[PDB]
């Protein structure tokens, strides 16, 4: 019954007559050696411990980012337009949250199989870059923002420019991105992870990449598999 | 209180277009009835 | 209804089907020629209490327990009967308090007639329920939901499990959560929810069969696999009555089968 | 008692009719969305009790956004059936109040059964469209369960952005049936598109596509 | 007609496993039948390890077609596909 469907080159799912079996293959046109189980931190907890854990406010002093983990911690209190770029993402995290709570996992089930392995990804630039000692970090605010931000919109699963293109690819990375977002947070990466600049950067590389190699290559003959 | 003010103001606009609408309705529920009173 | 015990038992009453030959224990077959009065010594002290055509008469005894259980009314009863019946039957019925739980019948040779009118009432007189569903059970399901904190906390409510379906009928009963009822036969839901809700539930179902025993297979296989099977817009089987009847070459059909 | 029943169930069936009819892009009133059962008892039911059907007809024009989204839209009559069995002479009868009245489109409900002869006149009262449904089978609204996804009918811009995008042909699409449930809520004629926004495991979102029949 | 201008072409850029074995085996097919090499080879001898040795320093004079299911088609050269 499945031995003549096959992934084509524009992301499709066919038979032999040409007609579409799948609009994209796994609905996330992944391979499916490349996958792993990782757990989305948005989805479990309570509202106490999601504020406590992602919220960073610049006006209180006692709930904003330590001063010895930044070199920058004298000159960052009362600014506005980053406080604008923090509530920003807090409210794309509350937006994540409220999504994948209400719509996809029902249940709280949040240990779910997805690509690229983000906690590897952090210990290996972790154990290169030496992020250990309790040495100030150079990585400033909006460069965390920006470069996760950039990131969630180079995670290419179909190319090309029309808008039902770009609405598919938007869709085919929404559970991933969630998973970055929840991961890569700015008092998580400024507190948790110690990252720098190089190792931020290439943590967002590595990111692309892995991205990029887990991908369904075409001419598989998912069917018989 | 610029984001109140635009909520107030999207909220007001939507009022109206209710209002048409709900004046717009009332005509075909008067017509709905004569017709119902006309077949009996 | 799923947090109390007692209104989920008087839904489960209201839907498990219930015929008089559930509650019926013996039916007889007596002859007596006056309309008015009796020979029967038992129940003749019943029946002029009630009174203060064909000779033939039909009397029934039921069984006080069952009736008792499934929580039944013996004007339910007479009612059911007078409606099935119209006026073609004259019917009297032994109050509460009777030590033996009786409904008697009289016809306005017959004597066949009366055996198989005694038959048919017996085959199918429907008391209450809906149709098809045999037995209910009460299940006591676990469900995870949401604190007013936010945290996840597990809950425990009543649900009913049936045997035998009828999804449209369940469905429209009140006091049943309409939009969540789900039937293991997925060409019912085919027929009442449509082909997503089936692409669903064959996924629903294939999962079931396969994790049952422990096992794991990625999603993307199984979703594949109910994705070709609802392809079309209705329920392909895996067979030579499915594969066969598409456009493919002969070629490659005939290799099948 | 089993009237008290059989005006809920026809309650059911309204609220029903009414959401079917919002959804396809037709005008209702919040008010009338919202109706409850105690004024539809005052509205409908007489003294002793019975209903009538013929009271409960009524009329619907298409939203601004739906009449621009679909220029195909007219408007829509829908009428309850007092007899229990529709003969020829009712559906001629209602065919014959479509063409006078100039509506584009008719539902139809009955209580029973529907005669073969009228289900055979149905194709020819072109180019109004008349529907017909079950009260029994209108009583839940199949829309509302969990495990039916959003449908959205498609525009022919759309259609041809997809087959465009795609580089397919009709034929070539997933299909549904016309007498599927909810392609005959949502009034589906052969050759239009739905768009399918479906709940997923893997991506979290995933929208399908489907050509009726 | 069935053939696509360089500027629009929407398949990946990276060269996929098919592809890369395909590529390999034919190379090798053509060194065994005495094709001229285009990279210096100090010692190697072995086809397969020439044309593996050509592959990753981007000099296989091959062009891969990739048919789409309308009938179209997209050529890309050896050259400008990434390669692992």
């Amino acid at each position: 019954a499945l031995e003549d469907i096959m992934v084509h080159y524009d992301g499709t799912t066919r038979n032999s007559l040409g007609d579409i079996i799948q609009f994209l293959y796994g609905e996330d046109g992944l391979d499916g050696t490349q996958v792993e189980r990782q757990t989305i931190d948005t989805i479990p907890g309570s509202d106490k411990a999601f504020h406590k854990r992602y919220y960073v406010d610049l006006m209180d002093e006692k709930n904003s980012i330590k001063p010895d983990v930044i070199e920058y911690a004298a000159d960052i209190l009362g600014d506005v337009e980053l406080q604008k770029e923090l509530n920003s993402e807090y409210e794309q995290l509350v937006s994540d949250r409220k999504f994948l709570r209400e719509i996809v996992f029902v249940n709280g089930d949040h240990n779910w199989p997805l690509p690229v392995n983000l906690r590897r990804i952090i210990q290996n630039a972790q154990q290169i870059f030496h992020l250990d000692r309790a040495k100030a970090s150079d990585l400033t605010i909006p460069e965390i923002i920006h470069g996760v931000r950039d990131l969630c919109k180079k995670l290419f699963v179909l190319r090309g420019e029309n808008e039902l293109i770009k609405e598919a690819q938007q869709n085919a990375t929404s559970l991933f991105q969630c998973l970055v977002r929840a991961r890569l947070a700015t008092r998580r990466i400024l507190e948790e992870f110690r990252l720098n600049r190089d190792a931020f950067e290439w943590v967002l590389g590595t990111i692309e990449a892995q991205f990029q190699r887990s991908l369904v290559h075409p001419g598989e003959m998912v069917g018989v598999i | 209180e610029k984001r109140l003010e635009q909520e107030q103001r999207r909220l007001e606009e939507a009022r109206k277009r209710q209002e048409a609408e709900l004046i717009k309705r009332q005509e075909l529920i008067k017509q709905a009835e004569e017709w119902n009173k006309m077949d009996i | 209804i799923a947090l109390d015990i007692e209104k989920a038992k008087v839904i489960q009453s209201s839907i498990e089907y219930t015929t008089l030959k559930n509650v019926t224990s013996a039916t007889e077959i007596y002859y007596d020629p006056d309309p008015t009065s009796t020979v029967i010594e038992e129940d003749f002290d019943t029946v002029e209490a009630y009174f203060s055509q064909s000779p033939w008469l039909l009397r029934l005894e039921l069984d006080r327990a069952r009736m008792l259980d499934k929580q039944l009314t013996m004007n339910q009863v007479a009612d059911k009967i007078s409606e099935v019946f119209s006026d073609d039957l004259f019917v009297m019925w032994s109050e509460d308090n009777a030590d033996k739980l009786i409904i008697r019948c009289r016809v306005i040779e017959e004597d066949q007639m009366l055996k198989r009118i005694e038959a048919h009432m017996l085959d199918l007189i429907a008391l209450r329920g809906i149709p098809g569903i045999s037995k209910v059970y009460m299940v006591k399901h676990k469900v995870s939901v949401p604190d007013e904190s936010g945290e996840y906390k597990n809950e425990e409510l009543w649900a009913l499990e049936t045997d035998g379906i009828n999804l449209a009928e369940v469905m429209a009963v009140p006091g049943v959560d309409s939009s969540r009822t789900y039937s293991n036969s997925f060409v019912e839901i085919l027929s009442v929810l449509g082909i997503e809700a089936t692409r669903s539930s064959l996924y629903k179902e294939i999962l079931n069969v396969i994790a049952f025993d422990g096992s794991y297979v990625n999603y993307r296989h199984m979703a594949l696999l109910v994705d070709v099977m609802t392809s079309r817009g209705y329920l392909m089987a895996i067979t030579r009555h499915g594969i066969n009847r598409a456009d493919t070459g002969a070629l490659m059909r005939c290799s099948f089968e | 008692e089993d009237n008290n029943r059989i005006i809920s169930r026809l309650w059911r069936s309204f609220r029903t009719v009414k959401e079917m009819a919002a959804d396809r892009g037709y005008f209702i009133s919040q008010e009338e969305m919202d109706q409850s059962l105690e004024e539809f008892r005052s509205k409908i039911c007489d003294s002793m009790g019975n209903p009538q059907r013929k009271l409960m007809s009524f009329l619907a024009n298409p939203t601004p956004e739906a009449l621009e989204k679909y220029s195909d839209l007219g408007t829509l009559w829908v009428e309850f059936c007092d007899e229990p069995s529709v003969g020829i002479k009712t559906m001629r009868n209602f065919c014959l109040r479509i063409q006078e009245k100039n509506f584009s489109t008719g539902i139809f409900i009955y209580q029973n059964n529907i005669t073969p002869s009228a289900n055979k006149m149905i194709p020819t009262v072109s180019p109004a469209i008349i529907e017909t449904f079950q009260e029994s089978d209108l009583v839940v609204n199949i829309t509302h369960h969990e495990l039916v996804p959003k449908h959205i009918r498609l525009s022919d811009g759309e259609k041809s952005q997809l087959l465009q995008r795609y580089k397919l042909k009709e034929s070539q699409l997933p299909r549904i049936q016309r007498e599927d449930p909810v392609a005959r809520y949502l009034g589906l004629k052969r050759g239009q598109v739905v768009k399918i926004i479906r709940r997923s495991e893997t991506s979290g979102r995933y929208a399908s596509y489907r050509i009726c029949l | 007609e069935l053939a696509i201008l360089k500027e629009e072409r929407t398949t990946t850029p990276y060269l996929t496993k098919y592809e890369r074995a395909r590529i390999l085996g034919t190379r090798a097919l053509q060194i065994s039948m005495n094709a001229p090499v285009l990279v210096d080879i100090e010692g190697e001898t072995d086809p397969l390890q020439i044309a593996m040795k050509e592959l990753s320093q981007r000099k296989i004079p091959l062009v891969i077609r990739r048919y789409l299911p309308d009938g179209s088609y997209e050529d890309w050269g050896c050259d400008e596909l990434i390669v692992d």
